[PDB]
């Protein structure tokens, strides 16, 4: 998962 | 908005589609290409070429479970790009590039067809 | 193989399912979330979820074109992770990740579940 | 595109  | 993404996801459910392709599940057309028959499902199709997007949003075309490709398409070049559509995976040499680009050119493909003229181009 | 591969093609893939779905294009079922009803492709919901997998390789439940979910299911959850489902996006906030999971859950999307899991004990 |  990241922050996109 | 303040989502957070997991990277993976596109690839995974693209796996699924395929798994789902080569298990026959759920596949609702199946493409004619000369002698030969690919099942494949509307909604892939459509979200790889302008040709079936442009066919399927027909309102008579789409609710046919067989489309008839032009007699000139190579049924090798469209199966290299129906798993190229289910993978991302395109299987490109010099024994069928022409057959590939002349077939992506068809099905409106843009991506494929700009690869396959660079690969021409170095050749010559 | 000695295949090339297009990095984006998993990810425009599924940004044009997404965009078939927003318009309704060749939607084949409609989830029922106690009053609330979503569209989608049967496909893609078996190609995120265990559940859906297992609901739509049923040889009676795979012609089904309506399906209710458990009463218990929460329609925002369900809704966040349909988009998250079509997009890769997953809108988790303090006052939805417990519904989120709870759907995950059910729903058997175990990425979700894990990372919903790490956020709330991250929380305590 | 790249090798994969
Ligand atoms: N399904 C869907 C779809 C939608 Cl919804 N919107 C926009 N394009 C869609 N698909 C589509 C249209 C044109 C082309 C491609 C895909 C690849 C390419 O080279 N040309
Ligand atoms: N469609 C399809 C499908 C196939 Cl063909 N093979 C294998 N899994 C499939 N989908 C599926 C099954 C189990 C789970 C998920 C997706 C996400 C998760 O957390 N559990
Ligand atoms: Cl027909
Ligand atoms: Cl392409
Ligand atoms: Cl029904
Ligand atoms: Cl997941």
């Amino acid at each position: 998962w990241v922050i996109p | 908005d303040s989502c957070i993404q997991f990277t993976r996801h596109a690839s995974d459910v693209l796996l699924n589609l395929n798994r789902l392709r080569s298990r026959d599940i759920l596949t609702d057309v199946v493409i004619v290409v000369s002698r030969e028959q690919f099942r494949a499902h509307k909604t892939v199709l459509m979200a790889c070429s302008g040709l079936f997007y442009s066919i399927f949003t027909d309102q008579l075309k789409c609710n046919l479970s067989v489309i008839n490709l032009d007699p000139e398409i190579n049924p090798e070049g469209f199966c290299i790009l129906l798993d190229f559509m289910y993978t991302s995976r395109l299987n490109l040499r010099e024994g069928n590039i022409m057959a590939v680009m002349a077939t992506a050119m068809y099905l409106q493909m843009e991506h494929v067809v700009d690869t396959c003229r660079k690969f021409i181009k170095a050749s010559e």
